């Protein structure tokens, strides 16, 4: 009868916010913990206020006691006996206070950290939820402060947090290795092809979502990719695939991104939104809900925008997306806040619809592309362009060529010993095992991470 | 070996803060050092400081001090955080914290096991009831921990590994030195124990009481690893603890150079009025050996240094290895001359040395990584030459191993493979397996 490693609490503390003594409670802009996520998992006092506050002072005081001693550097993680605490700060100013209490074993409880993420994966966990956050929140929190209000930045990390927080799982899962650099997560295919001559690798597909942002005004990015698979011809046609709650796939991944006029680092935050979308199609952020007239269509344009960054060569735009679903791929469409009024949107689905139901089987057909002693898994993450290819499997739910136990314990290698190498944000660490895993990690603007099985 | 890699301050680091300078520059240093060591008691009022004087410590500690006076309040202790590339490491001992400050790169089992030795010294000139009636504390012992953390900030294999060195002397000249050492038994001894510079050379055991590893990194950090045994050239008749034998058991030590590198004789009695008796031991002792001609052989074996990497391995690309037997719970390592060019003064050697330790250290970060079942590590620094070194953590030994960059993975997998085969060919040469009766 073990208890899981739920987190213990999560904070968003502005310091500058609070000077003064009776000015402290507002440091905190946003504080959860597993009493308070409660009642948001099941949707998807004057004492605790006193711990709340001692909580982030000393998270403050740490801050400051290791800043001389490591010379323009805070305290990242904090390591206890029952509570792993991770501290990040987002941006300049802004901390993410987040305890994450490890398994309790039995009342004298042994404590173990056996399946939780490591320290950087939760770091890498956090500004990716910060990183949608501003995604669908303003530039910066800073800004969002000085434009919006306490309250109603209150108000949104509240609601942004508790959804995330109810949905986040503190346990290894899913494909942490994709997860832990962050980045673009390119589909099995990888991209379409750009050049002629490439048509079984998608050059046509390429080529008309490429004139589609010229063809139709506001249009600036068009961003596709693969989560499933095509659908089958049986009675439950639906199958229920935008939603599930469950993981990306290994071979689940964007395959097309945007012609530019998008920074990159924005291009991260919308393929994760479209992850997000994929994971938690109805429930997600923004509330996506299909369109009654054709299910084709989610989260239309007819208001609700996302803010991003764009290409110098082409800045925050505030872009106003639209999500057209098929039932492999699901098409993100940015467009402009102004020029495509709502009030053409009825018509303008019918040409989306008209511009991207003859690219379902093409399209299918090329990302169907695939481009050694028993088994390889390597992890192409480009650091100049975010882009992260990855053959490694996910870690199975509780057939898969891998079991829940090796690929936790392979998997909680992997990332550790690039934790070791300073991988995250020539350098060979060949690791073996003795179950037959080898990895070799290299660095290349490539962070290539062969690994052998058997 | 490849030179200027990682930090870039350890020259100095050694080299203690000034009391002239005024305070704030002083502090300046302090907090620039690459290491520190601090013991805090439970009130946090400080207790012993590394590097710089308690009151220059003064206000560190009561930070820390109110950081851990929290986390106990709050019924989580802490096991250290981590600020980028400097890392805090606590250990909680009784009423004593021992905390670990490092900038080298260093994981949270290595730093625990140095704190655990500072523990265990401290535990060794004080009883565990005396230790807990404490909560002065540190009388004599401030040098000793001074000097044991200098040797640790410099790079110590034996407390990286939990193991001892040994002289590699023939089996049958090895089993001849613990034939004569046991003849001179005064069926009065408790632990015999014999050393030449810091290698363990011969124990005699009774039949039931078995001499633990842990005493013996107690008594060598004690003696050798910290150099107290130097100055008290003569009969030392030193108290001892012994935890793993019993912790309260207030047991005494005779040490006694072997001057008629530095050859000693560790004997351990349980009786205060023994050590005259102890004293007919020695000479007995010495005058046996001086019989045979055998002190003269310790004396020569302690002189060379480690094996030769070239000698012990003909033909080899490795520059330097650390082999070490899980079973026999010791180790060695071939000579360090090769990695410094044959001209060298002491900070080149201790530079060379510090930077080695720190490639074993980043490797047995790696090998030992709970959560983390690893049998084979292997890494290259690029030296814009080159490094590589290879880590072999089987359950019956445990090998590192320092290759110029241009080898390859196979290329220097093989030498690791022929040094581990010289090795358990001369395990019996290397290693004391057994002991006495």
């Amino acid at each position: 009868g073990i208890i899981p490693a739920q987190l213990g609490f999560l904070a968003i503390y502005n310091p500058a916010l609070g000077t003064t003594d009776e000015t402290l409670e507002d440091q905190i802009v946003y504080y959860a913990t597993a009493s308070t996520l409660s009642q948001a998992r099941r949707r998807h006092s004057k004492e605790e206020r006193h711990e709340r506050l001692r909580q982030i002072g000393l998270a403050q005081g740490m801050v400051e006691f290791a800043k001389s001693f490591s010379d323009g550097e805070p305290v990242d993680t904090i390591d206890t006996e029952k509570a792993r605490v991770i501290l990040v700060e987002v941006e300049e100013g802004w901390w993410i206070l987040a305890s994450i209490d490890l398994t309790r074993l039995p009342p004298a409880y042994e404590y173990s950290s056996r399946e939780v993420k490591p320290p950087s994966l939760l770091r890498a966990d956090l500004l990716r939820a910060y990183d949608l956050f501003l995604l669908h929140h303003g530039s910066s929190l800073s800004s969002l402060l000085a434009s919006q209000g306490r309250a109603q930045l209150v108000a949104s990390l509240t609601r942004f947090w508790d959804h995330f927080l109810a949905t986040w799982n503190v346990l290894l899962h899913g494909n942490p290795a994709c997860d832990v650099f962050g980045g673009i997560k390119l589909a099995a295919s990888g991209e379409l092809g750009i050049g002629v001559g490439e048509e079984e690798r998608g050059s046509g597909e390429r080529e008309v979502l490429e004139g589609l942002v010229e063809r139709v005004e506001g249009l600036v990015d068009v961003v596709v990719g693969r989560y499933g698979g095509p659908p089958s011809e049986k009675g439950p046609e639906e199958e229920q695939w935008l939603g599930l709650g469950g993981e990306v796939g290994e071979e689940d991944g964007a395959v097309f991104l945007g012609v530019g006029a998008l920074d990159r680092k924005s291009l991260r935050g919308v393929v994760q939104w479209m992850e997000e979308v994929y994971v938690w199609g109805e429930n997600a952020f923004g509330k996506p809900r299909r369109d009654l007239s054709t299910g084709h269509f989610l989260l239309g344009l007819s208001p609700k925008a996302i803010f991003v960054e764009l290409k110098p060569s082409y800045h925050t735009a505030r872009l106003r997306p639209v999500i057209y679903v098929s039932q492999p791929f699901i098409y993100i469409l940015l467009f402009s806040e102004i020029t495509p009024s709502p009030s053409t949107w009825p018509t303008l689905a019918e040409s989306l619809h008209a511009q991207l139901s003859p690219l379902q089987k093409p399209l299918l057909h090329s990302t169907s592309y695939r481009p050694t002693q028993h088994q390889i898994f390597d992890l192409v993450y480009d650091t100049e362009t975010l882009t992260l290819q990855s053959t490694i499997p996910n870690i199975p739910d509780p057939q898969s060529i891998w079991t829940r136990v090796e690929a936790l314990q392979t998997h909680a290698q992997i990332l550790a010993i690039l934790s070791s190498g300073r991988a995250i944000p020539e350098g060979e660490r060949t690791c073996k095992t003795a179950r037959g895993w080898w990895i070799v990690w290299t660095r290349v603007g490539h962070l290539r991470s062969v690994s052998s099985s058997h | 070996l490849g030179l200027g890699e990682g930090m870039e301050g350890f020259e100095r680091e050694l080299d203690n803060i000034p009391d002239t300078l005024p305070d704030d520059e002083r502090l300046a240093l302090w907090k620039g050092k690459l290491k520190h060591y601090l013991i805090l008691s439970s009130a946090g009022k400080p207790i012993w400081s590394r590097h710089g004087d308690l009151s220059l410590v003064n206000s560190t500690m009561g930070v820390v001090q109110t950081i851990i006076s929290f986390y106990e309040g709050a019924r989580n202790p802490l096991l250290g955080f981590t600020a980028g590339k400097v890392r805090f490491v606590i250990l909680i001992k009784g009423p004593l914290y021992f905390v670990a400050i490092s900038r080298l790169r260093e994981s949270d089992a290595q730093l625990r096991a140095q704190l655990e030795a500072l523990y265990m010294q401290i535990l060794s000139t004080l009883t565990l009831p005396i230790l807990t009636n404490i909560f002065g504390p540190l009388q004599g012992t401030e040098s000793l921990l001074a000097s044991l953390a200098d040797s640790f900030t410099k790079g110590s294999p034996s407390t990286l590994l939990s193991a001892l060195e040994c002289l590699r002397l023939r089996k049958s000249q090895r089993q001849a030195i613990t034939n004569i050492f046991l003849k001179s038994r005064c069926e009065e001894l408790l632990y015999g124990l014999l050393v030449a510079g810091g290698k363990l050379v011969s124990v005699i055991r009774p039949r039931k009481h078995s001499l633990h590893p842990s005493d013996l990194q107690l008594i060598f950090n004690m003696l050798f690893e910290s150099g107290g045994i130097k100055g008290n050239g003569g009969e030392n008749w030193i108290p001892l603890c012994l935890p793993a034998f019993n912790n309260t058991g207030y047991l005494y030590m005779y040490v006694s150079f072997l001057d008629d590198d530095l050859t000693a004789l560790i004997l351990i009695s349980p009786s205060r009025e023994a050590f005259y008796a102890l004293q007919s031991m020695r000479t007995r002792l010495v005058s046996q050996l001086l019989s045979t001609g055998y002190l003269s052989l310790i004396r020569s074996t302690a002189l060379s240094g480690r094996p030769s990497i070239t000698s012990i391995l003909p033909k080899t690309p490795l520059l330097h290895f650390l082999y070490k037997s899980r079973p026999n719970v010791q180790w060695c390592m071939s000579s360090l001359s090769s990695l410094t060019p044959p001209g060298a003064t002491a900070t080149e050697t201790l530079l060379a040395r510090r930077k080695l330790m720190s490639v074993y250290e980043e490797l047995h970060a790696a090998l030992h990584a709970r959560h983390a079942h690893l049998r084979v590590v292997y890494s290259t620094a690029d030296e814009k030459e080159g490094l590589a070194c290879l880590g072999w953590s089987t359950p019956a030994f445990e090998v590192y191993c320092v290759a110029p960059g241009c080898v390859g993975r196979a290329g220097m997998a093989r030498e690791v493979n022929r040094v581990v085969q010289w090795a358990r060919r001369e395990e019996e040469r290397l290693f004391i397996l057994g002991g006495g009766v």
